[PDB]
């Protein structure tokens, strides 16, 4: 008898939903963690002329050693050892 | 106790008559007790397969 | 699948743990091939682990049959008559000792499912509970509705 | 005999004459029955809890 | 007909062990058998979360019956003993509740008494003594 | 004084913090029923079968119980006795009754 | 700040009055007192205790078997005492932890007796209409545990 057209949840004529007090709760308490990060947000420590460089040296290595792990690639050394040691598969008695 | 085994599951996996009076009583707070009681959820041994199961009389 | 398979609950040979323990591992009876490919790993740890194995613990009787096999074999004999028969075909010297270590360490009883894995004997000390526990008496015993 | 009962090895036959003279051994008067506890009476799953009290 | 298959019979057998105890032609045909272990070895795989949660489950009703036994509340009872510091899960204390009831109406005493203690806490702002089984234990 | 549970159930429960103050000592001994909370055993003695000439007749009389009934009535009988659904004791098939184990794993 | 008596007036619970704090230190000290002289003369016996073990807790007492569901680094044999004890209780008395119970109070000992793997778990995945099946098998290491006594030490 209570019939909603075709699903329920899209469309022009939908199944309503309303707010419990879960969801506000929920909601309260993210938005005061939110606004506890705007708080933390709003004291910076080096005012964007201090940081100018501070860390251009280590940035700089840092791609220098990516540079270096992308160049060294190479086939890896091949040895007589495992040749001759795959003839050990016929070790009889000895 | 020391409880020989066989007395010791009886006494535990015993049933119990419980008596509710009505007499002004809301019908679904009594049928809450009664639930309760009858399926077992008022024992620490309960289990669905355990049949731990009580008496509601309900005057 | 446990509805499909068997099942048994924790338990012990013979009290192993209250008094000495003992090795349940009684017997390795090893067979290995003079010739054959497969029986190379076996081989070498009869030439290298198996002495020292034996010499580790003493109350294991290991035998070595050294036979033509094309699958190389070491079956496992507990002292609860349970016998366990591995396959250490193509099996490197490593891995056939891993499987000699883990033979001696485990008991006879069946490795299937365990259902419950703990083993009390003696479960309450206080008393079980039953539905008279946590229940006040009445002066004579009076139940409900009565007159005298 | 671990997890085994008492009365698993030893199988007496009269529990209530032995405590008897085990009380009378010991000086204690007697022990008498008493039902202290029950649920269920005339039905054919019932519970009984029977104290014995001495003095 | 170079090289066709041989052992199929035991790749069969492979599946048809799985499916003895089933009922119907799906313990012996194979074209149904092999669906049906699908299905079952998919259910033993998923059933693990469900055991998990149903245990838990099975735990907390346990440890309200006891508590209401005892005329506490479960959250009450649990909520006061973490704020007591001792930290038991509820299957111990389902365990307690059913081995080892004097222990658990000592729990659940103790439970009680931390709860009092939160009310007297809450109206008195502590005042002297803010509580004797409060005073949590402070670790370095 | 002041108790957080009823002492009269079960337990005496005491509740102890140490000096230290780093553990919790719960003291709590068995409470006995006491003689005044229980009543006496009923003794019933029923000797109704002596009749004045005989005293093997009340022997052969020991053995006069007995009652047969067809399934209906009989599955009714037991599930007012023992307060169960009639579903209980209708038999079942071979199939379930030769799947069941019949030596299950003993715990204790 | 009167009300006269309604069924609102005043809250339903009863009103609670919490002892007196010096005279229950001094009761709490007795009853210590009492529970440790009990310790020290013998008053106990099969006590059991619950203990921290491998991200678990178990409710153990003697004589019993734990299975424990990775390996150990430990020899069958070896006797090993397991710390972390966070409950011990004996007929007519229970010692808890703040988590935990002292070292010096409660000393568990637990050999192993059994160094073992379990029985193959199955690990299927299937999803319908989009050729999607896998199956692995599993055997994880187990270690059998037999606790051997549980010892308490007058020091409370
Ligand atoms: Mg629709």
């Amino acid at each position: 008898r209570g019939r909603i057209p075709g699903r329920q949840w899209i469309g022009k004529h939908r199944r309503p939903r309303f707010v419990s007090l879960r969801a506000k709760q929920n909601m309260i308490r993210r938005l005061e963690i939110e606004a506890e990060n705007h708080y933390w947000l709003s004291m910076p420590y080096m005012t964007r002329e201090q940081e100018r460089g501070h860390a251009a040296v280590r940035r700089r290595e840092a791609f220098e050693a990516i540079k270096a792990a992308a160049t060294s690639k190479f086939p890896p050394h091949r040895f007589i050892a495992d040749q001759l040691d795959h003839l050990n598969v016929t070790k009889k008695w000895s | 106790s020391s409880f020989s085994r066989a007395p010791q599951q009886w006494a535990t996996f015993a049933r119990i008559w419980y008596l509710l009076d009505g007499k002004m009583q809301p019908p679904g707070k009594l049928a809450a007790m009664a639930s309760i009681r009858l399926q077992g959820l008022h024992k620490p041994v309960y289990h669905a397969l355990s049949d731990c199961g009580d008496h509601v009389v309900i005057m | 699948t446990a509805r499909g398979t068997p099942s048994r609950f924790l338990a012990s040979v013979l009290h192993n743990g209250l008094g000495r323990y003992v090795q349940q591992l009684q017997r390795l009876s090893f067979s290995v091939s003079r010739d054959g490919a497969s029986s190379r790993g076996a081989r070498e740890f009869v030439e290298r682990e198996v002495i020292d194995f034996a010499r580790r613990n003493p109350g294991v009787v290991i035998y070595v049959n050294s036979r033509p096999c094309c699958v190389p074999r070491v079956v496992a004999e507990y002292l609860n008559g349970a016998v366990r028969e591995e396959s250490i075909h193509c099996k490197s010297v490593e891995e056939i000792s891993t499987l000699v270590q883990k033979l001696a360490d485990q008991s006879g009883l069946d490795v299937i499912r365990i259902r419950k894995p703990f083993h009390t004997d003696n479960p309450s000390i206080q008393g079980q509970w039953h539905p008279f526990t946590n229940k006040p008496t009445t002066f004579r015993g009076l139940r409900p509705r009565e007159v005298q | 005999m671990t997890g085994k009962e008492l009365f698993e090895m030893w199988k007496i036959i009269n529990p209530m004459g032995l405590l008897v003279e085990e009380l009378k051994k010991r000086n204690v008067s007697a022990p008498e029955s008493r039902l202290t506890r029950q649920s269920g009476g005339t039905t054919a799953l019932p519970l009984y809890f029977v104290g014995l009290y001495c003095d | 007909l170079r090289n066709r298959v041989t052992d199929r019979y035991f790749r069969i057998q492979e599946v048809l062990k799985h499916a003895r105890h089933f009922r119907g032609r799906k313990n012996r045909c194979y074209r149904l058998a092999v669906r049906t272990v699908i299905r079952a070895f998919v259910k033993c795989t998923k059933a693990r979360y469900l055991k998990k949660k149903n245990m838990r489950t099975l735990w907390i009703n346990r440890i309200t019956a006891a508590s209401q036994e005892h005329g506490l509340k479960y959250p009450a009872l649990i909520g006061n003993l973490v704020k007591c510091q001792v930290e038991l899960n509820r299957k111990v204390l389902a365990d307690l509740a059913i081995y080892e009831p004097k222990t658990f109406k000592s729990l659940a005493a103790l439970a009680s008494r931390r709860r009092h203690e939160g009310f007297a806490a809450a109206l008195g702002d502590g005042k002297e003594p803010e509580g004797i089984f409060s005073r949590v234990v402070q670790y370095h | 004084t002041y108790s957080p549970l009823p002492d009269d159930y079960n337990c005496n429960v005491e509740l102890a913090l140490t000096s230290d103050g780093r553990t919790i000592v719960c003291y709590h001994p068995s409470v006995d029923i006491p003689y005044e909370h229980t009543k006496p055993i009923p003794r019933p003695d029923p000797v109704h079968n002596n009749e004045e000439t005989h005293d093997q007749v009340l022997k052969t009389r020991l053995e006069e119980k007995v009652e047969h009934l067809e399934e209906g009535p009989m599955i009714e009988q037991l599930s007012k006795m023992f307060f169960t659904t009639k579903h209980r004791w209708y038999p079942h098939g071979r199939y379930h009754r030769c799947r069941k184990n019949l030596n299950p794993p003993k715990d204790r | 700040g009167y009300v006269p008596k309604t069924s609102l007036s005043s809250p339903p619970w009863p009103e609670v009055v919490l002892p007196d704090p010096v005279e229950e230190t001094r009761h709490h000290a007795e009853v210590v007192k009492k529970v440790n002289e009990m310790i020290v003369t013998g008053q106990y016996g099969r006590l059991f205790a619950v203990v921290h073990f491998a991200s678990r807790q178990w409710k153990v007492t003697s004589e019993d078997l734990i299975l424990i569901g990775n390996e150990l680094d430990l020899a069958c044999g070896e006797r090993i005492r397991l710390e972390k004890v966070l409950l011990v209780g004996a007929d007519n008395f229970t010692l808890l932890g703040k988590p935990l119970l002292g070292k010096d109070l409660v000393r568990v000992e637990a050999t192993v007796i059994e160094k073992t793997e379990s029985w193959p778990r199955i690990i299927m995945r299937f999803r319908k209409r989009k050729n999607f099946k896998k199956k692995r098998i599993v055997t994880t290491p187990q270690t059998v545990l037999r606790i051997n006594s549980i010892e308490i030490a007058p020091c409370l």
